[PDB]
Parts: C-alpha cells; sequence; structure tokens
RNA sequence: CCCCAUGAACGAGGAAUUCCCAGUAAGUGCGGGUCAUAAGCUUGCGUUGAUUAAGUCCCUGCCCUUUGUACACACCGCCCG
RNA sequence: CGCAAGACGGACCAGAGCGAAAGCAUUUGCCAAGAAUGUUUUCAUUAAUCAAGAACGAAAGUCGGAGGUUCGAAGACGAUCAGAUACCGUCGUAGUUCCGACCAUAAACGAUGCCGACUGGCGAUGCGGCGGCGUUAUUCCCAUGACCCGCCGGGCAGCUUCCGGGAAACCAAAGUCUUUGGGUUCCGGGGGGAGUAUGGUUGCAAAGCUGAAACUUAAAGGAAUUGACGGAAGGGCACCACC
C-alpha cells in the first residue's frame, strides 16, 4: 500500500580520506535520518569504500587500489583510514605471461602500532636481451633463495614503521626497488610488485592517531 | 530527488555493478560502500518472453529505467563493476552487459574507472551434472 | 590404424596428468588433450569508449581488459570451428598464423 | 530512455549477406555531419548516393 | 562472363602476334583483313573472335611487356635497355668501413686494404 | 451443333505444392496434328503485356575439394539385447 | 559486510619434470629415499634375465568411523517423442573427500618384454660437468649471478632422410631376419561356442585366477585404393533450388 519512498528521507555525508593520500575528497554517501531509534553513524561506521589510487594520488596508479574504510564521523564528515591495498584483474591477468616464472612470496607482520598485516609480493623472470632461448625459466634454487629475500624485506619493512609510513612507502613502490636490488644478483626478473595487503588484526581504537592521520 | 550539492564541477559518487549472465541482465547502482542500494530494474522485467530476459536491447531499456532514478534521487555519477556468472560457471560476459554500459554512459551519466568482478576460484568443486559433459 | 603419432595431444614422459573441465559441455579432458585459447579483450569494447571516454571524469584514463583462458574439449572445439579438420598431410604443422593481426578492420 | 530519426547516405556497397542472399551491407556518411561513418544492413535493393533512414543510430551490425 | 575465350581463339592470337607483331595493329578493324591474309580460318565469326583478341593482346602489349608473348623487336629493345651502368656504385668512396673480424679476415690473409673499425655485440638467436 | 426450358455447386480455397527474369509471367484469339463426324487435348503462332531477384547456396537437387565410413545390389546401405 | 564447513590447489603450466609402474603441482620444517654427473676413490666377476614365491597397483565396489561442501551410479519429478524407463530441466541417493582393513582389475596403450652391441643427419629443452683476452648486471677490484657461443654425458621427445625394415599405415627402431643363429622371459596357431562349462584356488561380498568340450561355420580379420554417401569442414553451381 503505497509507503515511504526512502531517497526522500536519505541524509548525505562527504568521505574523507588520510593525510598521505592527495587529494582527499573522495566522494559521497547516503545514509537514513537519524532517529533516536537509531545512529545514522551506525549505519555509517565501519563502511568500505574501495577507492582507485590513481583518484587518490593522481596516477601512473592505474592499477592498484586502495580500500578505505569509516572510522569515524563529525557532521557530514566521515575520516577513513587504510583497509588494504589490492591490484584490480586486468593488471594481474596481464603480468601472467608463459615461458616465464611466477614467483609469489607473502608474509604476515605486526607494525609499529599494532596493526597485523599480510602482505604479498610478485615477480616473473625475464629473458635478457641477447638470450635466444625462447622460454627463461628459473632454477628451483633460484625462486627459493628470491623469495627468502623477498619474505626478509617485507617483514623488515614493515616491522619498522606504523600504518601510514607503509602507507608513504606503498606509493613510490620503494618496496619494489628494494626487492629489484636485492635480487638481480640472483636472478633477472620483470615486474616485482608488492601486490596486496591484507588487514588482519585492528589495534584498540585511538581517535587520537585517527585524527593526526586525518584533521 | 534531492542532491548531495550543487557541483557545477564534480559529480556526487555511487557504483554502477552490472551481472550479465545469459537469460537475464541485471543493472545496478548502489551507495560506494554498498551496504545502501539504489535503483536496479533487470534485463528482464522490461520485455516477455524469458527467451529474450537477456537480449541487449532488453538490456538498454533497464540501463535506461535505472539512469533514470540515478540522477531522479541524487547519483550524478557512478564507477562500474561488470560481471560474469562466474563460479565455476561459464567466466565469459553475458550479452547484454555492453549494452546497459552503453545505455548509461549514452544516457548521460558520468563514467569512472572499471574493473570486473566475477568471482573466479583458485578451482574446484566440481563442475555441475557430470564427466561425459552435457551431452546436446 | 594410428592417425595422429602423438595419439591425442601431447604426453610421452608421464602416463598421467589432471583433466580440466570443457568451458562449454562442461566435459572432461585431460590438460595435455584439450584446445586452449586465450581471451583478452577490453571492457568496454568496439563502439562504446567514445561515450565511455566522454561521459567519463579522469582525464583520459585508459581502459581495463578482462583475461579469461579458456578450455575446450575435442567435440566442442571442432563444433564451434575453434579448430577444423586438416588433410592428412596439413593436420602434422603445429604452426601458428593468419595475415594482418585483425583487431579492428579484419574479418 | 529514447528517440531520433537518422538521415544517412551510402558510401560504400559492401556486399551480400543473409544465407538467402537478400540484405545488402552498406557504409554510411553520416548526412548532418560527415564526421561519421557506419556499417547498416538494408531489405531493398540499395545504389551508392541513396539515403537510408536510420532508428538506432549506433548498433552498426555484422553478420546473421 | 560469360565470354571467356577459349584456347583455339587465344592460342591463334599468340600464335600469330610472334609471327606478325610489326605488321599487327592497334585497330581491330585492320587486323582483321591482316587475318585473312596470313592465316586460314574456316568461319567468318572465328576470325573476327580472333583478331579482336589478337587486337586486346596489341593494345595490352603496347603498354607494357604481357606474360608469356615474344616478338622480334621486344628482344631487340630488352637488349638495348639491358646495358645501364653509372659512375658506379660501388666505390665505395675513400676507405672500406669493415666489421673488423673481417678486419682479422684480411689481416690473416696477407691482404693490405682500406679500413675502419666498429664491430661489437651479441647476439641474439631467434 | 443449335433453340428453348430446368438455372447446381462455387461469394477466393487448409495440409501441401508447380513454374517462372523479358515480348517474360499472365490475359487473349487463331492455325496445324488427331479427323468421316467429333477438342475441354497436345502443338505452335501473333495480339494485349506487367509485378518482381539481379542474386545466393538456406532448403532441395547435382557435381568441386578436404575428411569419415563395419557402406560397395553402394543410406532406399550395413548395429545391440 | 563478516563468519563457519567441507572441497581443491586455477592463471603461471610446456610434444616440460620426477617416479618401477599405478601415479605426482600452495607455503615451510623434519624424515629417510631415487637417478644423472663429476670422480687418476673402493671390490675383483660381484653379473644378464627369469617357473615357483612376493612388493606395489587409477576407478568403482565392500568393512567400520570421521564427513557429506561440491557434484552426484538409484529413485521421484518437467519437458521432448508415435513410444522415452533416456539424452534435456529439477529434486536427489549410495558415492565423491578422509582413516584402518578388503579387492587385484582398467583401449593399466608407446596397444610396441627386459638386457647388450652396432648402423644417420640437424636444431631444441630439463640436468650435470668442462672451456671463452663473448655480452650485460657491482664497489676501488672482486667472489658473485643471469646470458651468448662450443664441447661431452645421460632424459623425454621432435624434425628431415629411396641405409635398412614392414603387407602397408608406418618404423633410427618395428634397423642390423632366407645372406634366417648376441642373452633371456612370455603368449598365439582360422572364426564363433567362451573367459563359457567343470574341478581347484583366492575373496566377507561383488568377483578374480587357471580353463575345456559338444556343436557351429568358409571366412573372420588387417592394410592400403577407390567411389557411393554424410543431420563432418571449405566448397560450389541451377527459379527442374531458394530469394
Amino acid at each position: 500500500k503505497k509507503v515511504v519512498d526512502p531517497f526522500s528521507k536519505k541524509d548525505w555525508y562527504d568521505v574523507k580520506a588520510p593525510a598521505m593520500f592527495n587529494i582527499r575528497n573522495i566522494g559521497k554517501t547516503l545514509v537514513t535520518r537519524t532517529q533516536g531509534t537509531k545512529i545514522a553513524s551506525d549505519g555509517l561506521k565501519g563502511r568500505v569504500f574501495e577507492v582507485s589510487l590513481a583518484d587518490l594520488q593522481n596516477d601512473e596508479v592505474a592499477f592498484r587500489k586502495f580500500k578505505l574504510i569509516t572510522e569515524d564521523v563529525q557532521g557530514k564528515n566521515c575520516l577513513t583510514n587504510f583497509h588494504g591495498m589490492d591490484l584490480t584483474r586486468d593488471k594481474m591477468c596481464s603480468m601472467v605471461k608463459k615461458w616465464q616464472t611466477m614467483i609469489e612470496a607473502h608474509v604476515d607482520v605486526k607494525t609499529t602500532d599494532g596493526y597485523l598485516l599480510h602482505l604479498f609480493c610478485v615477480g616473473f623472470t625475464k629473458k635478457c636481451n641477447n638470450q635466444i632461448r625462447k622460454t627463461s625459466y628459473a632454477q628451483h634454487q633460484q625462486v627459493r633463495q628470491i623469495r627468502k629475500k623477498m619474505m626478509e624485506i617485507m617483514t623488515r619493512e614493515v616491522q619498522t614503521n606504523d600504518l601510514k609510513e607503509v602507507v608513504n612507502k606503498l606509493i613510490p613502490d620503494s618496496i619494489g626497488k628494494d626487492i629489484e636490488k636485492a635480487c638481480q644478483s640472483i636472478y633477472p626478473l620483470h615486474d616485482v610488485f608488492v601486490r596486496k595487503v591484507k588487514m588482519l588484526k585492528k589495534p584498540k581504537f585511538e581517535l587520537g592517531k585517527l585524527m593526526e592521520l586525518h584533521g | 530527488s534531492l542532491g548531495p550539492q550543487v557541483a557545477e564541477g564534480e559529480n556526487v559518487f555511487g557504483v554502477c555493478h552490472i551481472f550479465a549472465s545469459f537469460n537475464d541482465t541485471f543493472v545496478h547502482v548502489t551507495d560506494l560502500s554498498g551496504k545502501e542500494t539504489i535503483c536496479r530494474v533487470t534485463g528482464g522485467m522490461k520485455v516477455k518472453a524469458d527467451r529474450d530476459e537477456s537480449s541487449p536491447y532488453a538490456a538498454m531499456l533497464a540501463a535506461q529505467d535505472v539512469a533514470q532514478r540515478c540522477k531522479e534521487l541524487g547519483i550524478t555519477a557512478l564507477h562500474i563493476k561488470l560481471r560474469a556468472t562466474g563460479g565455476n560457471r561459464t567466466k565469459t560476459p553475458g550479452p547484454g552487459a555492453q549494452s546497459a554500459l552503453r545505455a548509461l554512459a549514452r544516457s548521460g551519466m558520468k563514467i569512472g574507472r572499471i574493473e570486473d568482478v566475477t568471482p573466479i576460484p583458485s578451482d574446484s568443486t566440481r563442475r555441475k551434472g557430470g564427466r561425459r559433459g552435457r551431452r546436446l | 590404424t594410428k592417425k595422429r603419432r602423438n595419439n591425442g595431444r601431447a604426453k610421452k614422459g608421464r602416463g598421467h596428468v589432471q583433466p580440466i573441465r570443457c568451458t562449454n559441455c562442461a566435459c572432461c579432458v585431460p590438460k595435455d588433450k584439450a584446445i586452449k585459447k586465450f581471451v583478452i579483450r577490453n571492457i568496454v569494447e568496439a563502439a562504446a569508449v567514445r561515450d565511455i571516454s566522454e561521459v567519463s571524469v579522469f582525464d583520459a584514463y585508459v581502459l581495463p581488459k578482462l583475461y579469461v583462458k579458456l578450455h575446450y574439449c575435442v567435440s566442442c572445439a571442432i563444433h564451434s570451428k575453434v579448430v577444423r579438420n586438416r588433410s592428412r598431410e596439413a593436420r602434422k604443422d603445429r604452426t601458428p598464423p593468419p595475415r594482418f593481426r585483425p583487431a579492428g578492420a579484419a574479418p | 530512455r529514447v528517440q531520433p530519426i537518422k538521415l544517412a547516405r551510402v558510401t560504400k556497397v559492401l556486399g551480400r549477406t543473409g544465407s538467402q542472399g537478400q540484405c545488402t551491407q552498406v557504409r554510411v556518411e553520416f548526412m548532418d555531419d560527415t564526421s561519421r561513418s557506419i556499417i547498416r544492413n538494408v531489405k531493398g535493393p540499395v545504389r551508392e548516393g541513396d539515403v537510408l533512414t536510420l532508428l538506432e543510430s549506433e548498433r552498426e551490425a555484422r553478420r546473421l | 562472363m560469360g565470354r571467356v575465350r577459349t584456347k583455339t581463339v587465344k592460342k591463334a592470337a599468340r600464335v600469330i602476334i610472334e609471327k606478325y607483331y610489326t605488321r599487327l595493329g592497334n585497330d581491330f578493324h585492320t587486323n582483321k583483313r591482316v587475318c585473312e591474309e596470313i592465316a586460314i580460318i574456316p568461319s567468318k565469326k572465328l576470325r573476327n573472335k580472333i583478331a579482336g583478341y589478337v587486337t586486346h593482346l596489341m593494345k595490352r602489349i603496347q603498354r607494357g611487356p604481357v606474360r608469356g608473348i615474344s616478338i622480334k623487336l621486344q628482344e631487340e629493345e630488352r637488349e638495348r635497355r639491358d646495358n645501364y651502368v653509372p659512375e658506379v656504385s660501388a666505390l665505395d668512396q675513400e676507405i672500406i668501413e669493415v666489421d673488423p673480424d673481417t678486419k682479422e679476415m684480411l689481416k690473416l690473409l696477407d691482404f693490405g686494404s682500406l679500413s675502419n673499425l666498429q664491430v661489437t655485440q651479441p647476439t641474439v638467436g631467434m
């Protein structure tokens, strides 16, 4: 029986990104008018938006995505925090080519602020120009030592430094380059990225750091 | 109706989300969180025949009925996640998925990024109905 | 009388390999046997990009791809002319080919 | 969602399809704006320089 | 199409042209008279069909040598053309530029020569 | 054959299906064959004269490669309980 | 958006690897094991191949639990058909998965015993060793490392070849077979009756091994060749075909 079309009731908030990113005004989102029987901030607070790092930086960051999760609300403002980085589908699919070895290593590590992260890396062998084998695999020995190197760096590079510096780090892709330096002594490699980061455990609350990062 | 804000420049943003399978085509904008909907409508509802559930022309009609209320409630713009049946299912796009995208862009909403989100599985759960294949 | 010296498709040094499921019959065929065709295509397609480029914000952007590696069992890949009977002689040619790389102005 | 009517002029006659062989391929200069040019399928007998009245004005076929 | 000249005709055309080039012409009307003089052809329609195809040939020959026809005059023309030779092209200009090893090719061949070195880099297969 | 009278169904044809591209389809009369007599026939001829593809291999039919075949009185053929 | 269960290890992944074969792709650690190579180490004939005996042995099935996510041998359903107990849709079973026992069979095909020698060209690739006043990658030079080129073993193979083989298809082994003789082991003697009867044996069971006859019958069969013909592929052609 005709009733309550719902937008004509809904309220708007402006999604705000952390400081390390560049521009910070992500877009807008709608919730229901708060009623005592309700907390529009409730239906608002653990929401996560996934935005492209390119929109976030402005660029070459076509591939790469960041998951931004709403951590608190202040009048039409909602302050989000790093929740993850993935790659998309197209980019990842495009690296994976036959005749080359695909190498993956991932490590789970606690940051300086508590956060527990599982953080993945990836690489592919490279034929080097005057090669005339068509393929370019690596040996099992190689990959085992390469993986150890990737893993050592990723734990080394996340142990020291908080969620923010990992972020500040993943933007100019300094890990990538570091891997490249530690591995060329062992075997070629084309591509190379920390390709995903997964938030496993969150520390408790603290608006302090959140604001430090926003505001 | 309504609008997040006057904005003679940037556009209020939502998520477009199209599932194209064969035998139908879902179009779907939601709030960039996802938790809250906004105007759905499928390629089914706008024709009758079951056989024609999935045809691009129906798909157009659906993306048109959708874009309407999209620009009628507040979304000025939308980022799209196209999908297939996925799972162990086919893994190829259904026919009126393209048609829906051409229909909303043409409609005159705004576009932003794209990824595919069909669920591809580090394979298993045996695919349906048996070893000798659908024979037909 | 034995037809292909390769029998089905290349094994030689095995006796076994896991089987895949046809992407059409949902059949079942060893992975050594089975026609495989990669499939990379733009999210948008032919006509769209122009409305897709105009309607979008962003200054260019610049289109994702969907990537899908297909598998067919013999009967499907024949049926649908993925592959076509070749004379007692032509069968021996593994190679591959066409003349330009059909990407817009082909058949 | 939509309506308009489009005038288009035949640039080049492609060949014939339909298994029956009764639909003629055509290339159309877009009449109101020449900076457009598309492939459409025909019922009748068509020859260069005469004009189509396009409903759909995207679409752009192929076989069938 | 429907008028595709058959061998009995096409042959006669190659034939006459081979033994008749300087006699024959550009024009249907005259060869037709010529076929009466230089050949014995049984019906008038055949002789016409012959005169006609051989003229189509003469029209073509007189615009570029045609795939299988030779006449004394055309042989003479090719002969004269097939003389050419300039200031001459190698020179090659003072000093050959070698790829070395080709330098070591002369060096260990007991042979003086002009010189230049630019031969390094390997070198992929495919 | 005529003259009168009696003055039927049939008011557009389902499943199907023939034939056809220019003086062609179709209307329309004539003459020849049969013939003593007997034209609703066949077999031409002029007259009046369009609509419509202008192509293609879908169905059908037949021959073109390649291919499969336990067929070869050849698919209107020769396989299991 | 989170979470639980059970399943499975995609893309990368190949005429590529290993393993006696059956078979075997997530990380990491432990445990022993296996080939190749290198090797102026050790023994001095230790050795080749095999009745009997024995180890392993995909799948289904069977015994008892765990477990059943997924899909699903049976059944019940909806359609289709002249009939439909089917294919096709749906619901859905034992089962799939895992543990401890059975069972001993798969076009378990490379349909090709195993071992040794000899007879023919080229380029790949896994791997080991060896060589280069070759490339690129670094520091102050390096030790590095990956490559290019060559050489040699032993892998799985490929390619081209009037050696030669074979009925041919094919085959560098199916060669070195009437010029018939390197070692050893196994099975077959027209086709059906038949892996059947019967006794023995193994099995909880389902079944497995060994394995006849009476009778029946003049071809069974192989290979190549060619048509005919196809609801196989590129094919065409004609208003006796369509449009």
